[PDB]
């Protein structure tokens, strides 16, 4: 992607945030139009800006576009939490398709964190039938989106099979991940605890079930 | 109710009409009878004649209906004058049982014949039986109007005379024959009895007497 | 061509607007018969679309826009009327479905565009002039 | 972004009304036989071309049979009917009795019919007022009731089929009922709107639309049961009907390929003129020249049984019953239950139960060339007719000279079903044409009536120099 | 307000051809056009083209101008100002950089200068390039847990474990019950397949008047599995 | 190929039952229709009516009431019965073989065409008299030679005299002589008889004892009288 954008940017709740969009001469903005959708990972992305400064049907006058000869920015006042999200901008001719940017992931400062909730679910009677064993260690609810997922078995660290996935956002507007622990039936019934360890930045909480329960 | 007259000479062409024109298409018969013998049929289908029939007849057929059913015959011959009679049938009229009215052809132009007689007297038997008869026989004459008269020496009979009207025969002739019935005593009598035949201006006498 | 745009947007609609006015009531004047009652439908249509024209042509009387086609007036527009912007409108709409987007009003836009101008224009046209 | 309402005259805008629209017959010219009902004195001559403008990004609803064109012409037709029936003699002093025979036939020995011609005489006016003439004249029996006895062939008692209901009123001998190509063109404010969808159902909306200042070459052709000298469906044979599944109203069936029909009276009549009063001359049947026969009407009985095989299959397609049966009327009203229509003068009534006698299957369950065996169709005739509904007065059609000889080519069908039966089970269709509209709608669902509407109030960025602006 | 629904996602071996749909409704399919536009994981986003149902003009991207085919059939109309359509894509020579989701849009604008600016789009198609068959996923019961012992809140779910491709659409009692209905995203195990679960939180008192189904539906394998959850659950926190 | 031969009495009482026979040689009865038409004089010929191969009947309606026509399977002949007869069925008798004959003007599915006949094959026609008077055989007398014309010719007779009723078939040595043979017209003298004669053309020279011998036949007398012919003698 030649069209440029900055990699992130942050603003305060209640405030405002500006996504810059630039790029060289043969594409940028002195006989171009730009464009502004946001485009949430997982979702069908959004017209916001269509043409400069116009912005799209029903679209709140929060989001504005200011065009220069050089670049193009993107203002979004009063940020709101379903805001944060990563926005993209188009390049454009009557004719000549979109020539999408790199991306800017907007992150609303200021707002209040939230408590983890976890739950760890032990492989059902019919997976050990199969025959494997994966415990499914459920997050959801937490904000911000980065914990740090550690197993346990027995009380002591495990590091083969783990799995984890990268947080994803909620309806809510909270973060959501899950874990799983691969595991045969030896090393299953091979211990008196299996626990999940989940990680924060303010609260580290874990929980235990054993495999013989 | 009676027979039409016709009249044609010799060797030219007979256009017969037909009675009672059709009312729609048609399918007619043109039969030919003489007096005594069997009908034949000269056509049977306005144009179809069988096999036998000579080529001289023809029939109108009814291509374009509003034409009358003429008979046309080339070439008249003698043997020609008979009665013709018109069988109509058409899609108008229902059944057809009558035949048409009779359509009596003359042929004109013929050459006339002289009467051929012979008178034969009372035979030797019939006189021995009380009866006795001159029979005047008349043959071979065209046309057929004769007159008969009887001769007593020069005396007209006058009685007792049986005549037949004229015939036609096979040579396309006429032919008639007269009895005069007399008992054999008038027989015997007088001198000489003759016949006189009067055919045209001219009459033709033979004499007998007894023996 | 006459109705020729009505499929298509209201910026190339607008563009050739003496067409559907010329067909709405040209009856040549020929210069190159008529009997029985059977016959006056046809006058009766005739008489009926004179007063078609001569209706519209009394409504632009009493707009201020008699002798031209497009005209601009002093009455502004409504937010509760559409919500669209001039991409919106002349580049996404036909002159069918505007009209029938507008078709809850127009009256009241009617009423106002012969009173919010022409009631006050000849007014203060006396006092000005 | 300062908005103001701005006047627009002249926009694209429509809505659907109905207005009455005028007649354009193309220029047609003769000079001895003049008059013609549907063309000279109820029409106009029109231009060399109808322009048609392909409308483009439009697509029209359509609806055949709530359309107002067919209301139109059909009045157009009643009204034309009896304007032609204005300045003609009447028939009012014909209701004297007749004296009615038969008509000699030779004997016959299939099973058919006969018209049977009746050879009627009766005391009738003449020119003068207190002295008469005993006439005669050959009459339908179609156009007679008897009084008393009938029975023998021999005499008996009689009466015009008119002279107790309406008098009647003998066609003029100028006049032509020739069907002639109408246009129906619109007026000024309105238009008319063509759909050119060849696959096209009888309503809802239309892709391919013009407009045209007016309708192609429309011939007012009244017939029943077979609709003849018509339009073509191109490509696949259309089935049109304001609802199939409602058993009472009919289904029209447009052809992809039209039919032979040749329609003959070969009897060769005869024009004979009575007066009945000062200068009314009524024309009556002569004596029949030549054979006794009954019109009929030959239709390739190839053409036909392939036209009645895709029809069938039409219908199957519309319909996932079962076998397709194909029947005659049920019966009872004559000028129902026949394929009643005009020759040129004289009024045919066809009895069309050889055409519709057929049934297929969809397993087909289970040929060859057969020559070009013309079904026949034997036709009766009326002279005295009350059709057009009751609103069109009757009319004695006046004899015809000579043998009549007529071809046509129909182009459709209308048939009606039957139910009662159990869903599924077996569908039945029947012929016939109970409504004179129908007729008109098979050739008026391509086009619509639409009023235009000029003014466009849109908003812009400009306002006019508001009074105080001149310097 | 239109719709524009693509096909299901696809698993085609590298070196194939595919040709993906875009049925639409609600509007008129011959005022706008149809944008074609992919999103790989590791390139971000990437419009590929626009064809128009109306002209047939298409607009081709140089990098998938000699790969792409785009067509258009005629739109069947419903009323005077709306239409069904169906747009198709067609790729050939597939690679596992061309494995992503796929998106069809619809035109903003009829006449200006963003007419064909992508503005109304679908919900995406995933296409997935593989050499790896397919495999179907193995459903395993999640067993209430105890989420609030005032409140009364359980939570009990069921495992969709090993499939692929992805991914596996997750429904309960046939779509009648999507209220608090949580589903997780997939992971990416060590052997290459993908497994996720899907959790709802429902309160504890209905368990003999609500039904608990869970309809797993792998359309790439063309197996589906609905299963009833297990309402026996052994956590002492919930049973208070 | 068909050949006709009539037979019937001669005559026939008033109100009695009239009864022809009709031989047929070339073909079956079941293969013909067959005719029947009586010739009067003074009248034309009437056709009376005729019968199918299917033994189906047919009659004038003049005669319906009183005709009856049949065909006999064994032989073939067919016959035919006149009841109540009067002086006015006195009529030469001929049977006629009968085509038919399909007439078509029309459409043949309506019907449009009419059936007609005509009989090609006739026969000789067999003269049937009806009256209360009885029959009379002929006498015969020899009309001896006048010995007439010139030299080379001359001519004999056979006189038929008073018969009843017609005909008489006369032949010369039972048809050895046939050339110069003139049979003339029977008169019908004011006593109600007929009476006949018949003549020869022989040369005057065959007169030795050739001995001409006239044959004279009347079957409704049953008189068979031949008689021979002398010259003159006396
Ligand atoms: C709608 O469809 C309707 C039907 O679906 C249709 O109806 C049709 O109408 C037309 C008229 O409009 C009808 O046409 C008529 O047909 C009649 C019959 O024709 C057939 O038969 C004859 C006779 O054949 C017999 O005789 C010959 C010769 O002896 C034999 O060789 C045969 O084998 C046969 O004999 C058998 O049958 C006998 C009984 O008939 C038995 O007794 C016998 O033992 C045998 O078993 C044939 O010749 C005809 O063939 C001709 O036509 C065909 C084409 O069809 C040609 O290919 C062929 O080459 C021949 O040319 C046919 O087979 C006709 O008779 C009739 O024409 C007469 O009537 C009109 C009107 O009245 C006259 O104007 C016309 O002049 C004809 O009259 C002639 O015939 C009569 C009687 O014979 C004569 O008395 C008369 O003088 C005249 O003679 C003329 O012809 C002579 C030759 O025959 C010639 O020698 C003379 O010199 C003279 O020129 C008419 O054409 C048709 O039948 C209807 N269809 C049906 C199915 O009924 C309707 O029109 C349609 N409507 C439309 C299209 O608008
Ligand atoms: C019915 O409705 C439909 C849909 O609503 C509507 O169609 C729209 O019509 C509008 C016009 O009113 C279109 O908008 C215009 O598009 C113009 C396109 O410009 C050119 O470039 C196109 C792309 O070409 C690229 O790719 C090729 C090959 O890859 C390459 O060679 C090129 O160099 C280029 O890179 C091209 O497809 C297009 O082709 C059209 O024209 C040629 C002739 O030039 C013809 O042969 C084709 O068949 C086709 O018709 C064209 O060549 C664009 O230029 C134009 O912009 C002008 O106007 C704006 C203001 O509007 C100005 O700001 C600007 O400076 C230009 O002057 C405008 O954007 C729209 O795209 C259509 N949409 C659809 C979906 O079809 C119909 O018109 C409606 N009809 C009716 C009767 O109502
Ligand atoms: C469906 O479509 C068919 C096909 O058109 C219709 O069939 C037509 O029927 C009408 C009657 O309803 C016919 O009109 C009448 O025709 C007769 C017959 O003569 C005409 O046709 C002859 C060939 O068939 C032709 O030879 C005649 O004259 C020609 O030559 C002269 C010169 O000698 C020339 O001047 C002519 O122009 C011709 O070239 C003649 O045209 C006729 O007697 C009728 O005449 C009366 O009516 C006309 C009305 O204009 C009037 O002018 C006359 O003075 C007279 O009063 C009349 O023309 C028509 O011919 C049929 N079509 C064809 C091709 O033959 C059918 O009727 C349609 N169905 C329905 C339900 O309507
Ligand atoms: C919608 O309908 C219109 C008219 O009903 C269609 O226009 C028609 O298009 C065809 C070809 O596409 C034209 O046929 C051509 O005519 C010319 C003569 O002008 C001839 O030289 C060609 O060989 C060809 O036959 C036809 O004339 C034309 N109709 C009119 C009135 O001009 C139009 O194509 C239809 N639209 C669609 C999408 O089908
Ligand atoms: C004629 O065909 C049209 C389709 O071209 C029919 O219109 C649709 O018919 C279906 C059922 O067949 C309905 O479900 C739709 O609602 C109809 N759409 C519209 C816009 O009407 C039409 O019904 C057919 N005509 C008849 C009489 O069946
Ligand atoms: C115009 O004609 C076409 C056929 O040439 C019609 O297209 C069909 O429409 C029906 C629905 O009515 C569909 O079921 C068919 O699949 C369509 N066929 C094709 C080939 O697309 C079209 O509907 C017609 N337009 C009308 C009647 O308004
Ligand atoms: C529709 O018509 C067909 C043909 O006329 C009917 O089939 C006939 O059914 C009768 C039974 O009553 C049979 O005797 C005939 O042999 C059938 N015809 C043929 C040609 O096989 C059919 O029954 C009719 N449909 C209904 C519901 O009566
Ligand atoms: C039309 O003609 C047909 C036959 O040509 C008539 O059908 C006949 O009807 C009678 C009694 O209904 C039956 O006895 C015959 O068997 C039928 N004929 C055939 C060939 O099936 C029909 O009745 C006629 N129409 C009218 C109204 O009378
Ligand atoms: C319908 O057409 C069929 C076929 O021609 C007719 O059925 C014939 O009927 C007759 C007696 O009516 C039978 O002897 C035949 O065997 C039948 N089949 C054929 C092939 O001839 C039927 O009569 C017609 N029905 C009508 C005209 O009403
Ligand atoms: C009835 O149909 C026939 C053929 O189906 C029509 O004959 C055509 O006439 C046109 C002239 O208008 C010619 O160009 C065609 O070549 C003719 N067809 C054939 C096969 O030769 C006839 O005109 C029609 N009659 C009408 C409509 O009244
Ligand atoms: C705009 O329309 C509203 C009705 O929704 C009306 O109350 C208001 O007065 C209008 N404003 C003007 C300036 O006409
Ligand atoms: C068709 O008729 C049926 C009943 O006959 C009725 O239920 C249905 O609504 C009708 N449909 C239309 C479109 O009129
Ligand atoms: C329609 O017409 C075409 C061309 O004349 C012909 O090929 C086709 O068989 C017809 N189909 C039907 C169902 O009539
Ligand atoms: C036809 O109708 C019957 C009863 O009405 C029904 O059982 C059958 O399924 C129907 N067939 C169809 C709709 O194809
Ligand atoms: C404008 O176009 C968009 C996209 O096709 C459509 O959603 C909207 O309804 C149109 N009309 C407006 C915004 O008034």
């Amino acid at each position: 992607s030649v069209l440029t954008q900055s990699a992130s940017v942050s603003g305060s709740l209640g405030q405002s945030v500006t996504i810059s969009c630039t790029g060289p001469n043969s594409v940028c903005c002195s006989h171009k139009s730009i464009s502004w959708y946001q485009w949430p990972p997982g979702r069908a992305p959004t017209l916001i800006i269509y043409e400069d400064n116009e912005r799209a049907p029903g679209i709140s006058p929060r989001f504005s576009g200011y065009k220069s000869y050089w670049s193009a920015y993107l203002t979004i006042s009063d940020l709101r939490p379903e805001d944060e999200t990563t926005y993209y901008c188009c390049s454009y001719t009557h004719n000549s398709g979109c020539v999408f940017g790199t991306g800017t992931k907007v992150s609303v400062l200021g707002q209040s964190k939230a408590n983890p909730s976890v739950t760890l679910f032990p492989p059902s009677s019919e997976e050990l039938q199969a025959n494997k064993a994966t415990l499914v260690c459920l997050i959801s609810d937490f904000y911000p989106g980065a914990v740090t997922v550690a197993w346990k078995a027995d009380s002591s660290p495990v590091k083969a099979g783990v799995e984890t996935t990268t947080p994803s956002k909620q309806s809510n507007n909270k973060y959501a991940a899950s874990s799983y622990l691969s595991l045969t039936p030896e090393q299953w019934k091979s211990h008196r605890s299996y626990s999940c360890q989940v990680t924060h930045e303010g609260s580290t909480v874990e929980k235990t079930v054993a495999p013989t329960e | 109710s009676y027979v039409s007259p016709l009249s044609v000479a010799l060797g030219e062409t007979a256009r017969i009409s037909c009675g009672r024109q059709a009312l729609g298409s048609r399918a007619v018969q043109w039969y030919q009878h003489k007096p005594g013998q069997a009908p034949i049929l000269l056509i049977y289908n306005n144009q179809d004649r069988p096999s036998g029939i000579p080529e001289r007849f023809s029939g109108t057929p009814d291509i374009n209906f509003g034409t009358t059913a003429t008979l046309t015959i080339s070439g008249v011959e003698v043997g020609d004058e008979a009665d013709y009679y018109c069988h109509m049938w058409d899609s108008r009229s229902g059944f057809s049982w009558s035949f048409g009215g009779a359509t009596r052809l003359t042929v004109l132009s013929q050459p006339k014949a002289a009467p051929s007689v012979t008178l034969f007297p009372p035979s030797s038997e019939e006189l021995q039986a009380n009866k006795a008869t001159l029979v005047c026989l008349i043959s071979d004459f065209y046309p057929g109007a004769v007159t008969v008269a009887w001769k007593a020496d020069s005396s007209p009979v006058k009685a007792g005379v049986e005549t037949t009207t004229p015939s036609k025969q096979s040579n396309n002739k006429y032919a008639a024959s007269s009895y005069l019935s007399l008992t054999p005593e008038q027989w015997k009598s007088h001198k000489s009895y003759s016949c006189q035949v009067t055919h045209e201006g001219s009459t033709v006498e033979k004499t007998v007497a007894p023996t | 061509g006459f109705l020729g745009a009505a499929g298509s947007t209201m910026g190339a609609a607008s563009i050739t607007l003496t067409v559907q006015a010329r067909q709405l009531l040209s009856g040549i004047v020929q210069q190159q018969l008529q009997l029985g009652v059977w016959g006056i439908k046809q006058l009766q249509t005739r008489v009926l679309a004179i007063e078609r024209y001569l209706k519209d042509q009394q409504l632009l009387g009493i707009w201020g826009c008699s002798g031209k086609l497009i005209c601009t007036t002093a009455v502004p527009w409504n937010s509760s009327w559409s919500n669209k912007s001039h991409d919106e409108i002349w580049g996404n709409m036909t002159w069918m479905q505007w009209d029938r987007e507008i078709s809850n009003y127009t009256n009241t836009i009617y009423r106002l565009l012969e009173d919010s101008q022409n009631q006050q224009e000849q007014n203060e046209k006396d006092l000005l002039a | 972004g300062n908005l103001w309402v701005t006047v627009y005259y002249g926009v694209p805008v429509w809505k659907d009304a109905e207005t009455t629209l005028f007649c354009a017959s193309d220029a047609k010219a003769y000079e001895k036989e003049k008059h013609n009902v549907w063309a000279t004195h109820a029409c106009v001559p029109t231009d060399p071309n109808p322009q048609e403008m392909v409308l483009e990004n439009v697509t029209e609803n359509f609806n055949m049979w709530k359309n107002d064109m067919v209301e139109q012409m059909h009045t157009d037709v009643i009204s034309l009917w009896d304007q032609s029936l204005k300045p003609c003699v009447k028939l009012t002093p014909l209701c004297v009795t007749l004296e009615c025979r038969q008509v000699n036939t030779t004997n016959a020995t299939n099973v058919t019919n006969g018209e049977e011609i009746k050879n009627c005489s009766f005391n009738a006016t003449t020119e003068l007022r207190d002295k008469k003439q005993k006439v005669y004249a050959l009459f339908y029996r179609l156009d007679i009731v008897p009084l008393e006895e009938e029975r023998k062939g021999n005499s008996s008692k009689y009466r015009l089929i008119n002279c107790n209901t309406s008098a009647c009123t003998q066609a003029c001998p100028k006049v032509t009922f020739d069907p002639i190509p109408i246009h129906y063109c619109a007026p000024a404010g309105y238009a008319i709107l063509k759909c050119n969808n060849k696959t096209f159902n009888g309503t809802g909306p239309c892709n391919n639309v013009s407009t045209v200042q007016c309708t192609h070459g429309i011939k007012p052709v009244v017939s029943t049961q077979l609709l003849l000298n018509g339009s073509l469906a191109e490509g696949e044979i259309i089935i049109r009907s304001e609802n199939l599944t409602n058993n009472v109203k009919t289904i029209i069936v447009h052809l992809n390929e039209s039919v032979e029909i040749v329609c003959t009276r070969p009897n060769n009549n005869t024009r004979k003129s009575i007066r009945i009063g000062p200068g009314q001359t009524f024309y009556a049947t002569g004596d029949i020249i030549g054979n006794i026969r009954q019109a009929y009407c030959n239709i390739s009985k190839d053409d036909w049984i392939r036209t009645l095989q895709r029809v069938g299959k039409k219908l199957a397609e519309h319909f996932p019953r079962r076998i397709i049966n194909f029947t005659s009327p049920a019966g009872g009203d004559l000028e129902i239950t026949t394929h009643s229509f005009n020759c040129r003068g004289e009024f045919f009534y066809c009895n069309t139960s050889s055409l519709f006698n057929s049934t297929y299957n969809p397993n087909d369950t289970n040929s060859s060339s057969n020559s070009s065996l013309d079904i026949t169709i034997p036709c009766r005739i009326k002279q005295i007719i009350n059709m057009w509904q009751r609103v069109g007065q009757c009319m004695y059609a006046p004899p015809i000279e000579g043998n009549i000889t007529c071809k046509s080519n129909i182009t459709g069908l209308l048939l009606v079903r039957d139910g009662g039966v159990e869903s599924n089970e077996t569908e039945i269709f029947r012929p016939g044409g109970g409504d004179m509209r129908n007729n008109w709608r098979s050739e008026l669902y391509k086009y619509k009536v639409v009023e235009i509407k000029p003014l466009g109030i849109a908003p812009t960025r400009a306002k006019r120099r508001v009074v105080e602006g001149g310097g | 307000e239109g719709q524009l629904v693509q096909s299901g996602a696809e698993l085609k071996k590298p070196g194939a051809s595919v040709k993906i749909s875009c049925k639409t409704s609600g509007y008129r399919f011959n005022f706008y056009h149809i944008n074609w536009i992919r999103q790989t994981a590791g390139r971000g986003p990437e419009w590929m083209g626009w064809i128009s149902p109306y002209s047939g003009d298409k607009n081709l991207a140089p990098a998938f101008q000699d790969r792409v085919i785009m067509t258009t059939d005629t739109e069947v109309p419903v009323t005077s100002f709306t239409s069904t359509g169906a747009a198709y894509m067609e790729i050939r020579n597939l690679k596992f950089d061309d494995t992503g989701t796929y998106f069809c849009a619809k035109g903003l604008l009829r006449d200006g200068s963003s007419t064909w600016l992508p503005y109304l789009w679908g919900q995406g198609t995933l296409l997935t390039v593989s050499s790896a068959s397919t495999k179907g996923p193995s459903v395993f019961p999640l067993a209430p847990s105890s989420k609030s012992t005032s409140g009364g809140t359980a939570a009990l779910g069921c495992l969709v474990k090993d499939y692929f491709p992805e991914p596996v659409t997750v429904s309960w009692n046939s779509g009648a019950l999507t209220s608090g209905v949580h589903t997780f995203p997939a992971v990416l195990q060590s052997s290459g397949l993908y497994s996720l679960s899907s959790v709802v939180t429902v309160p504890s008192s209905s368990l003999g008047t609500q039904t608990y189904i869970c309809n797993v539906n792998h359309k790439p394998s063309n197996t589906k599995v609905d299963k009833r959850v297990e309402p026996k659950s052994c956590d002492k926190g919930l049973e208070v | 190929q068909v050949q006709l031969q009539e037979s019937g009495p001669g005559l026939v009482r008033p109100s009695e039952t009239l009864s022809v026979t009709c031989i047929v040689s070339g073909g079956s009865i079941s293969n013909y229709y067959w005719t029947w038409i009586r010739q009067s004089p003074g009248k034309g010929l009437e056709w009376i009516g005729y019968i199918s191969d299917r033994e189906t009947t047919t009659y004038n309606p003049s005669l319906n009431s009183r005709a009856v026509i049949s065909r006999d399977t064994s032989k073939n002949q067919l016959s035919l019965q006149l009841r109540s007869v009067t002086t006015a069925d006195t009529a030469i008798y001929f049977c006629a073989t009968a085509r038919r004959g399909q007439r078509i003007y029309g459409v043949v599915s309506f019907g449009e065409f009419f059936y007609y006949y005509y009989m090609d094959v006739w026969g000789k026609g067999t003269a049937v008299t009806v009256s209360s008077a009885s029959t009379k055989g002929p006498s015969v007398f020899p009309l001896a030679p006048s010995s007439s014309t010139s030299g080379g010719t001359a001519a004999l007779g056979c006189l038929v005299k008073d018969y009843f009723p017609e005909p008489v078939t006369v032949s010369w040595n039972s048809g050895a002589l046939t050339s110069g043979v003139h049979t003339f017209p029977a008169v019908l003298q004011s006593s109600g008889l007929y009476s006949l004669s018949s003549v020869v053309t022989v040369p005057s020279s065959s007169l030795g004892t050739q001995t001409y011998i006239c044959n004279v036949n009347h079957k409704p007398s049953n008189t068979k009288v031949d008689k021979k012919v002398e010259p003159k003698s006396c």
